[PDB]
């Protein structure tokens, strides 16, 4: 608490640590004086002061190869240890080839250099990139739903809309015999996708026949005449109506219970209710979704992850599936398509 | 599973936010809460907000408030949705699963950071939380424990003397000088060309302009007088609506106000005058690492040339011997974060974590 803090400085005498990913590891002890330049180090040094306590000198070295974390972590260690010392220690920051004095006559054979090192702890990010190349078909008669398929010329046809998304970037485009309702879902999904899933940072830009732009046109190669299409029939509706589940993940009453709430779209946003986790299986479109609520238990939460991706391989799914988890109130278009008249709370 | 923290570190311009162990923030977004505007007599009780960059690309149907002004939480209602769409949209996590870092202004007063704590586990329910000074993060990002950072972002700018670890808070500099005074000096100078920025719309193109084509000079009248002989120091920029515009020793005069904050009308010593003012402030017997690590922070030290400067200024208001670095790390717009995301990563820092259950035993601390 820490173990290695625990350890650390006891008696007079030397102690080494490497850091490692996030960590301080004690150096194999004759090993002392080989350092590694893509890694960074902390040593203690415990001398017997003659009135009965002792002094401490924390030297923490970096490497020239090692990575931020590993310097950022050696420096906080340093203080963490000092602290742990009542303060009464002296920091020294050791750069390689520039080592102090009093550091250098710490090693009666002088330091050895040593190529390499363990790997970074950072796992790295570009702040704001999104990296996204999907094509939606939105259609429906009365009940639109959109629906994930190749990014390719031949999954286009003049009857649907189709948002194809490409991150900063949604092309809606909609036929000319797409019908009204498909229109509204187009508009409705990509400006969900543009205000929630990309936070704003995406811009929508609207097309048909005739008026796509270069960067569609730059991906879907060039345009082929369209088929079709024909018209959206109650029956196809009806089809809709079926394409998804919801099932309620809960312990409430004593047991963990994978309930069946609804295999009839849209559904209720009613029936998300916070004290538990709910499923929407959409998987045939390899989307599952896990809704968990600001009040359920933990248990019920990790319960939910589990049967969701169960759900995959007893379908048959076809893997690459996505199961997104959703906090209550972080929900996505995709998984908001399926609701009937969503009400975004804070409004 | 096994948890993640998450970092979020709150500026008066900028959210940094994103999970610990990560090189840099996933998301950055304005720090804005705007609502739909509306023109003259009151009538109702309304209605809903847009918070950061969807509050940006709707800002011409609505009025945009900052909830942190110089640095400090000031409207609580509006950073609440701040942090609200922060966990539930640009993270998308739940919150009660997540132990998170924040950060804080230096000298952040107590009140603040009681009311900080609160929201967090009484209206975000998050498992544990720690508060982190920005600068103090800043300085462990570049590995050392002793050196004096100067921060400088949207909205203010600090000089924080740090010995060992920790802060001196008595010798601790807060100017309010820092990028949107900036940018609309930019916008002023500009103007007096002959050019049209004035409205908040303009305000985007010109924090453009500004972060783009200026630079801090290595001396200022110099500089003056090259402008003055030829076309040489001149750039050329292209509005959305444009057309070009031709800009030149606006380029260094702009960022120059951080040295001589009278072009703005302030009565403030400028930020090498207060950097060592700062030092001077501490002991005499640690000044000397503090002049060997000037290391900087923050969006508004970005400006090509002010390392440079710095040297300059301070090499002249220093002891003649005095050895002076200034350390200005490229990643330099996000250390503060970077700070927190390896802090928050350490074995050793979920001892440091105040739990759950630990507040629901006492006034905040
Ligand atoms: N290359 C650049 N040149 C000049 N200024 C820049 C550059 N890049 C970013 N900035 C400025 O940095 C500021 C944002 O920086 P930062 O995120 O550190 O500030 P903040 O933390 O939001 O605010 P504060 O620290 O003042 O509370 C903006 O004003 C922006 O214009
Ligand atoms: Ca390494
Ligand atoms: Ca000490
Ligand atoms: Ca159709
Ligand atoms: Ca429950
Ligand atoms: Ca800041």
């Amino acid at each position: 608490e820490h173990p290695e803090f625990l350890k650390a400085g006891k008696e007079p005498g030397l102690q080494i640590w490497r850091v490692e990913k996030f960590d301080l590891v004690p150096v194999p002890t004759n090993l002392y004086g080989d350092f590694f330049t893509g890694d960074a180090y902390v040593i203690l040094k415990t001398v017997q002061l003659r009135n009965g306590n002792l002094q401490y000198d924390l030297h923490y070295w970096l490497g020239n190869e090692c990575s931020q974390d590993e310097s950022g972590a050696a420096a906080i260690f340093t203080v963490q240890l000092d602290d742990y010392l009542n303060g009464r220690a002296v920091q020294h920051r050791e750069v390689q080839g520039f080592e102090s004095a009093t550091f250098l006559g710490y090693f009666k054979s002088g330091l050895k250099y040593k190529k390499g090192g363990v790997a970074s702890g950072f796992k790295h990010v570009v702040p704001n990139e999104v990296v996204v190349q999907r094509l939606f078909q939105v259609k429906g008669r009365r009940v639109v739903r959109a629906t994930e398929v190749p990014v390719s010329w031949e999954s286009f046809n003049n009857g649907d809309c189709f948002i194809l998304d490409l991150g900063n970037n949604i092309h809606q485009w909609c036929g000319s015999n797409s019908n009204r309702y498909e229109r509204l879902k187009a508009t409705q999904v990509s400006k969900g996708i543009r205000d929630n899933e990309r936070s704003g940072r995406a811009r929508v830009h609207v097309s048909e026949e005739g008026t796509e732009p270069e960067a569609m046109l730059q991906v879907l190669g060039p345009k082929p005449a369209l088929p079709a299409g024909t018209e959206d029939t109650a029956k196809e509706d009806a089809a809709n109506r079926k394409l998804a589940k919801l099932y309620k993940v809960s312990n409430g009453a004593g047991t963990m219970s994978v309930s069946l709430v609804a295999d009839e779209n849209p559904f209720a946003q009613g029936a998300l209710k916070s004290e538990d986790c709910f499923i929407l299986d959409h998987g045939k479109d390899g989307k599952i979704f896990v809704w968990k609520g600001k009040q359920a238990n933990t248990e019920e939460r990790k319960a939910a992850l589990k049967t969701a991706s169960d759900f995959i391989t007893k379908m048959d799914y076809p893997k690459q599936t996505q199961v997104s988890v959703l906090p209550e109130g972080g929900e996505t278009p995709l998984f908001k398509q399926f609701f009937k008249n969503w009400r975004d709370p804070d409004q | 599973d096994e948890t993640t923290a998450l970092v979020c570190d709150n500026g008066s311009g900028l959210v940094k936010a994103g999970f610990a162990g990560d090189d840099a923030p996933r998301a950055v977004f304005p720090s804005i809460v705007g609502r739909p505007r509306h023109q003259g007599v009151m009538v109702g009780m309304q209605k809903d907000s847009y918070v950061g960059d969807e509050a940006q690309s709707k800002r011409g149907i609505l009025t945009l408030k900052y909830p942190i002004e110089h640095g400090i939480i000031t409207n609580w209602d509006d950073m609440e949705k701040i942090w609200h769409h922060t966990f539930y949209n640009e993270l998308r996590v739940a919150p009660e699963e997540h132990p998170t870092l924040l950060t804080e202004a230096p000298l952040n007063p107590k009140a603040n950071r009681e009311k900080m704590t609160q929201i967090m586990f009484e209206t975000f329910n998050v498992p544990a939380m720690y508060v982190a000074i920005q600068a103090v993060l800043s300085l462990y990002a570049s590995g050392r424990t002793t050196g004096i950072v100067l921060d400088s972002g949207d909205g203010v700018t600090h000089n924080v003397p740090i010995y060992e670890g920790y802060a001196l808070p008595h010798a601790i500099m807060r100017l309010d000088l820092a990028g949107r005074d900036l940018t609309d000096y930019l916008m002023k100078i500009l103007t007096e060309r002959g050019y049209s920025f004035v409205t908040t719309a303009e305000r985007e193109i010109v924090r453009d302009i500004k972060e783009k084509l200026c630079y801090v000079a290595l001396d200022f009248e110099n500089e003056m007088a090259t402008a003055a002989s030829s076309s040489s120091l001149e750039k050329s920029y292209e509005l959305p609506d444009g057309q070009v515009i031709t800009i030149g020793n606006e380029r260094f005069r702009c960022p120059e106000t951080l040295f001589q904050p009278s072009f703005i009308g302030m009565e403030s010593a400028g930020i090498h005058e207060t950097t060592y003012n700062s030092i001077m402030k501490c002991d005499i017997d640690i000044r000397k690492d503090l002049y060997a690590n000037n290391v900087m922070s923050g969006g508004t030290t970005m400006y090509p040339g002010i390392a440079d400067r710095m040297q300059k200024e301070i090499t002249a208001l220093a002891p003649s011997t005095m050895k002076i670095k200034i350390i200005a790390p490229p990643e330099r717009k996000y250390s503060v974060w970077i700070g927190g995301s390896i802090l928050a990563s350490l074995s050793t820092f979920q001892q440091m974590w105040i739990t759950k259950q630990e507040y629901d035993e006492a006034g905040p601390s």
